[PDB]
């Protein structure tokens, strides 16, 4: 949880 | 059945909202854990009514197409008001039938047609709580020069936050502020229709895409997605549109 998306995506 | 009050809306309320919302829809199974959506339902069996309430307590009723969770009109007080698509002239056989008036919207439910309308993309629109709060204020008294927008904003805060864990979060963490969806929102709301289409052919291809879905990551990146170990498939993803659909 961020505004990052870290992980969210590819 | 699903109703959700902005009147002292949390974070935590809004996920409550959501994971109701995404409850309230039927599904043909799920794959790898993520609900399958029917692909068609009879038209008796295939709309329901999300209620959301103002800071005024001014209540909206805004049907939605569970097989899909597009929004096909809305209710407000006497009045309904439908998408000009043909998917929302049947709704309007359905729902909504005692509206004293019934407006047809001068646009399609489609983004390119309501950012026109709004003279506004929506990377200009805030998102947030409260932004979701002016969005039913806006629909409720229907301002025909600020609807196109406040039907952006319900939609995403809505069917979009409903299909992308990562879309809620961000929209409910505004929970007394407002922000500017970032290009990672948009490009997911945009290849809804794709990933979902994609993930169900990866189930019967080892777990592979058949195509590439190109999306944009929260650092603005362009990233390709071809599996099922994706961030967006294991962790964001919460709905799947059937592909079929539509024919």
């Amino acid at each position: 949880d961020d505004d990052m998306g870290f992980g969210l995506f590819d | 059945m699903v109703s959700f009050r902005l009147s002292g809306a949390t974070s935590s309320s809004y996920g409550v909202f959501i994971s109701n919302l995404r409850k309230a829809l039927p599904n043909e199974r799920k794959l790898y854990d993520i609900p399958l959506l029917r692909s068609s339902l009879p038209g008796s069996q295939r709309y329901a009514l999300i209620h959301l309430t103002n800071y005024a307590d001014e209540t909206i009723s805004v049907a939605i197409d569970v097989t899909n969770v597009y929004i096909m009109g809305y209710r407000a007080g006497d009045t309904s008001y439908f998408f000009n698509e043909a998917s929302a002239t049947e709704a309007a056989k359905y729902v909504f039938k005692d509206a004293m008036r019934k407006v047809t919207l001068p646009y399609s439910g489609n983004y390119e047609r309501l950012q026109t309308a709004a003279g506004k993309i929506r990377e200009n629109i805030p998102l947030g709580l409260p932004a979701l709060d002016s969005a039913i204020t806006t629909l409720f008294y229907y301002n025909a020069n600020s609807a196109a927008s406040a039907l952006m904003v319900l939609i995403q805060s809505t069917s979009e936050a409903a299909r992308y864990k990562f879309i809620e979060q961000q929209i409910g963490k505004r929970v007394d502020k407002t922000f500017l969806p970032s290009l990672a929102i948009i490009s997911l709301e945009n290849s809804w229709s794709a990933l979902s289409k994609q993930i169900q052919i990866a189930s019967t291809n080892n777990g592979q895409f058949e195509s590439p879905v190109v999306l944009i990551n929260a650092q603005n990146q362009r990233v390709t997605i071809t599996n099922v170990d994706a961030g967006v498939v294991t962790s964001n993803i919460a709905l799947l549109l059937n592909r079929n659909n539509m024919a």
